[PDB]
């Protein structure tokens, strides 16, 4: 009701314009689920209709959080938010915390309600205008604007940075330790701490956040047996680039000293230093694919030599906090599926696979998808910010799908390929 | 009269100022009608003459036209237009057809000249200011501007879209169950009441317009029942496109075939069977629309073909809520494929059709799905569902190709059905090196320049073999030279080359494609029993490089 906060005056970044993002056709179930939603936003002051005179526009999506429970709208701020925080990272810039990847476990707090507080500037409520379809295009369309502080843009964090602060002050000094990061409106909180004590520790921060000002949180874990999450209870103290074992092949067939000889040379490009020639040799005839030809005892010392110098890295490690990071995936048999994260090629910054194999859940889309998202959180987490993707799917499949398996608050930035891998194997 | 609707605010843009575009003195005469109209036009409230503190000026143009008895104005803001902002973008999206749903009665309304009962941001009237003189020496400079959405302005339709919604909500309030859509100045009104039943409502919503001043000039809501826009000609019950004819004659350009093709699309959402193949291929030249475009026989097939189809009229009927949407698919011929999405047994609702002109040399599976979803979208966009699927392809085929596939894909429910064109792997390379079979280190390269290849190759018998090329280039002898090792193979072969390419099409279990090597390479992997592609770094030094490249040195040496 009547009794609000000051506006802090946010601002285009010069030489912008508001955007005009066009809305995704969604099924009715959504649409639905939309009008909802959004009217009670009405009815709560949070959002008001609008007219003509206004035309910009930034997508909205339903998905459904949390397991399977009721609809939770969701609007893909990527271009808006681009424009408007890039500049204002420059300014109301919140920091990075290092440490963070190194906490034996980081959890993470849905703080987005929060937010829906503090006022959104006049003349700035004029951007947040998102604007639900109707099937068909039977109806005009039911916009929108936004009074408070939508929950996708990036300013909103940056500007309750302040209010959310003292909020963690109290607890913070008496958990010193325990290292709060905030992301977008997530709560990244990590500890070295056993497990149970974290598990309390945190829900102490549930607790008290929800005394100092109604900022709610999700009642994770019940007393009750059940075989959902187990929460989001991340470990950055595990994570590596161990499995890219070149085969141990006793029975060493032509084929095989080909394959061998084969990952050698595009490894070369990520190690620089070995040398695949002295194997090269050991193939030369012009033999049967299945035969045997390990001799060469100058050679089996280049295969042990090479073998182990995958273990022990490059210096490709220079993070470049200018240059954007890219995130790339391989599908790669019944469950695998694989990334790597990079500002220059073969200088990643850190690699990794996924696994999940199509049992109760078969969906590429659906595995893929949760990739992305499991690939992400590390993203922020280590570096702080969002990798570009590069999604092995069609655009116009994934344009469909991605928004329903999708659990996550903030949507990342992506590309599709259409270009064989060669970068196909077991890594 | 005019309307009491709310005012909308409008703005010119940003470091923007009203118009200086002064005019040309048109002749006395119809100088004499700009006033005239202008003088009834101000008297209906429209205009209000003001001319000295508003220095902006646009031109008045006039004259009259199509089948008419009177003089008509003509004013374009387009300077105006340029300063000001942009407004909501009305409809960047019209229904289709095929999603509506069946009423019993419906009726248009002209909404009159809707623009005109419709005021102006009080403070634009400013912005929209013209000039009427008197005479070639005299003239005081008569200035008007406007109050009313003027005729010709970027504003108008956007904010009249949004009026007249304004003004329809109470009475759809108190009427729910009669469906209303706009648009352009025209008003649908439809639903489920009994022809006089359903008068009564219009009549209802007709004062009801006519209490915010928008005559609707429609006696009884005279209206013609098959309705004519965007193509499409609808009724209660039914709809489909209905003017399409094929024009029959020689002298074929481009343009008339561009035409052609466009036309024939269209008919082709509700019409089961249209192709476009060689015809549009053919306009695959650049502009010379000028020009004429040589029909072969085999798009003159094709034509004369459709031309048999769209000679029987079809028609479509609509959506069903109540039923579950069905969209079964078949592939008509080589890369052209075609669908129909139905609710009950043989009512078609929409028709369409995929086309294979994507990438170069694509599998059929894979084309089934890239057109599962062409489907998928269309559906979602209109009856906001999405279709099972009737689709001709076992499921132990399909569910071999996703698995394989480097690429993501996602099968709706979908049942399989058999007819014709079936789909399936064609042939299906191995997964290590047959023990037995004849390795066969493939090879061969061509000099650009001179144009000049050799494929050829090198079994592991001692077994060699070579042949002069000439017009081939690296990544035709390539495969060529894959082709050699295929003729010279028997049942189960193992091939080995240098080329990425030859390595990439061979594995994408391709058909068809307009490359006969290919089809030939397809073919013999066909006709066989097991192949085994094999990739090795080629100038990598390995002897089998090493020596099928040797064999090169035959053509000239580097
Ligand atoms: C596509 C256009 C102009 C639609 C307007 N339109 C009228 C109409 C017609 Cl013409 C045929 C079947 C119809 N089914 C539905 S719903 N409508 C309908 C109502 C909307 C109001």
């Amino acid at each position: 009701p009547i009794s609000p906060i000051e506006t802090v005056p946010v601002k285009l970044k010069p030489g912008m314009d508001g955007p005009k993002v066009k809305q995704w056709p969604l099924t009715e179930e959504k649409i639905k689920a939309l009008v909802e939603i959004c009217t009670e936003m009405e009815k709560e002051g949070k959002i008001s209709k609008i007219g003509p005179e206004n035309p910009y526009n930034t997508p909205v999506f339903a998905i459904k959080k949390k397991d399977s429970t009721k609809w939770r709208k969701l609007v893909d701020f990527r271009e808006l938010n681009k424009r408007t925080q890039d500049f204002w990272e420059v300014q109301l810039g919140i920091p990075h915390p290092a440490g963070l990847k190194k906490k034996k476990s980081v959890t993470v707090l849905d703080v987005g309600d929060a937010y829906f507080s503090v006022p959104l500037d006049e003349d700035f409520r004029k951007y947040t205008a998102f604007t639900i379809p109707s099937i068909n295009n039977e109806t005009p369309g039911i916009r929108y604007q936004y009074n408070v502080l939508p929950q996708g843009w990036k300013g909103s964090p940056a500007i309750f940075q302040s209010s959310m602060t003292k909020i963690l002050e109290p607890f913070k000094k008496q958990n010193p330790d325990i290292v709060i990061y905030q992301y977008m409106d997530d709560l990244y909180v990590g500890s070295d701490l056993e497990i149970g004590q974290h598990r309390t520790k945190i829900e102490e921060l549930r607790q008290h956040l929800l005394r100092w000002g109604l900022t709610t949180p999700d009642k994770k874990h019940q007393k009750e047996p059940p075989f959902l999450w187990m929460g989001y209870e991340l470990h950055p103290d595990k994570w590596t680039v161990q499995p890219i074992v070149l085969p141990e092949k006793d029975s060493w067939t032509v084929n095989d000293i080909q394959k061998l000889v084969g990952k050698l040379n595009w490894a070369s490009q990520i190690y620089p230093g070995i040398k695949v020639r002295q194997l090269s040799k050991l193939l030369r005839g012009t033999k049967a694919l299945t035969e045997v030809i390990p001799l060469t005892e100058e050679a089996e010392l280049e295969l042990a030599e090479n073998r182990e110098i995958l273990k022990e890295p490059v210096h490709g490690v220079y993070y470049d906090p200018s240059k954007d990071l890219i995130a790339e995936i391989q599908k790669q048999g019944q469950g695998q599926w694989t990334y790597q994260i990079y500002q220059e090629p073969f200088k990643n910054l850190k690699t990794g696979k996924y696994a999940r194999m199509r049992g109760a859940h078969t969906n590429d889309v659906k595995q893929l998808t949760e990739a992305v998202q499991k690939i992400t959180t590390e993203s922020i987490v280590i570096w702080g910010k969002t990798p570009k993707f590069k999604l092995p799917i069609q655009k116009e499949t994934w344009e469909t799908w991605w928004t329903e398996y999708w659990q996550a608050t903030w949507i990342p930035e992506w590309e599709f390929v259409n270009t064989p891998p060669l970068v196909k194997l077991w890594y | 009269p005019i309307s009491p609707i709310e005012t909308v605010p409008v703005k010119l843009k940003p470091g923007m100022d009203g118009p200086k575009v002064k005019q040309w003195p048109l002749t006395e005469e119809k100088i004499k009608a700009l006033v005239e109209i202008c003088t009834e036009m101000e008297k209906e409230g429209k205009i209000s003459k003001i001319g000295p503190e508003n220095p902006y000026n646009t031109p008045v143009f006039a004259i009259k036209k199509k089948d008419s008895t009177k003089w008509r104005k003509l004013v374009d803001f387009r300077e105006l237009n340029k300063r000001t902002q942009d407004f909501w973008e009305v409809q960047l999206g019209i229904p289709h057809p095929a999603g509506l749903k069946k009423k019993k009665s419906v009726t248009v309304l002209d909404v009159g000249d809707a623009y005109f009962s419709v005021p102006l941001d009080e403070d634009f009237r400013k912005y929209t200011a013209f000039t009427i003189p008197s005479i070639n020496n005299e003239t005081p400079g008569i200035r008007y501007q406007y109050n009313v959405l003027p005729q010709g302005w970027k504003g108008s339709p956007a904010i009249f879209q949004s009026s007249m919604t304004k003004i329809l909500e109470p009475f759809k309030k108190q009427n729910p169950d009669i469906v209303i859509y706009q648009y352009m100045d025209d008003l649908y009104v439809g639903s489920d009441l009994e022809i006089g039943q359903h008068r009564t409502k219009i009549e209802e919503l007709r004062q009801h317009l006519l209490r915010w001043g928008l005559t609707t000039p429609d006696k009884k809501h005279q209206k013609e029942p098959p309705f004519l826009w965007m193509g499409y000609e609808l009724h209660p019950d039914k709809w489909t496109v209905q003017p399409i004819v094929l024009p029959e004659k020689d002298s074929w350009t481009v343009n008339d075939i561009q035409k052609l093709v466009g036309k024939l699309n269209w008919a082709s959402q509700i019409y089961p069977g249209i192709k476009v193949r060689q015809l549009s291929k053919l306009l695959r030249g650049t502009k010379a629309l000028t020009e004429v475009i040589p029909l072969t026989e085999e798009a003159e097939l094709e034509l004369a073909e459709n031309r048999e189809i769209l000679k029987e009229p079809v028609h479509g009927v609509y959506y069903d809520p109540s039923k579950d949407l069905i969209a079964e698919i078949q592939k008509q011929g080589q890369g052209q494929w075609t669908y129909q999405i139905y609710q009950e047994p043989f009512k078609n609702l929409k028709t369409g059709k995929y086309a294979r002109m994507r990438g170069a040399h694509t599998n059929d599976v894979k084309q089934l799905t890239e057109a599962v979803q062409k489907i998928t979208t269309e559906s979602i966009v209109i009856w906001g569902k999405t279709p099972k699927f009737k689709l001709p392809i076992q499921k132990e085929t399909w569910e071999t190709w996703w698995t394989e596939y480097w690429q993501a894909t996602w099968i709706p429910e979908w049942e399989f059905v058999n007819t014709p064109p079936l789909v399936k792997l064609w042939y299906q390379l191995e997964k290590e090196p047959i023990v037995g079979a004849e390795t066969f280190y493939v090879d061969g390269a061509a000099n650009r320049e001179t144009k000049l290849g050799k494929a050829g190759y090198v079994t592991n018998k001692g077994r060699q073999k070579v042949v002069p090329l000439t017009n081939t280039t690296n990544q035709k002898t390539e495969l060529q030279a894959i082709y050699l090792a295929l003729q010279d193979s028997g049942l189960e072969v193992n091939i080995v080359t240098d080329s990425q390419y030859a390595l990439g099409i061979i594995q994408a279990q391709p058909d068809k494609s307009e490359s006969e090597l290919v089809n030939q390479i397809i073919e013999q992997l066909i006709k066989k029993e097991k192949v085994y592609l094999a990739w090795v770094p080629a100038h990598k030094g390995i002897g089998g490089n090493e020596q099928v490249d040797k064999l090169v040195s035959a053509g000239i040496r580097k």
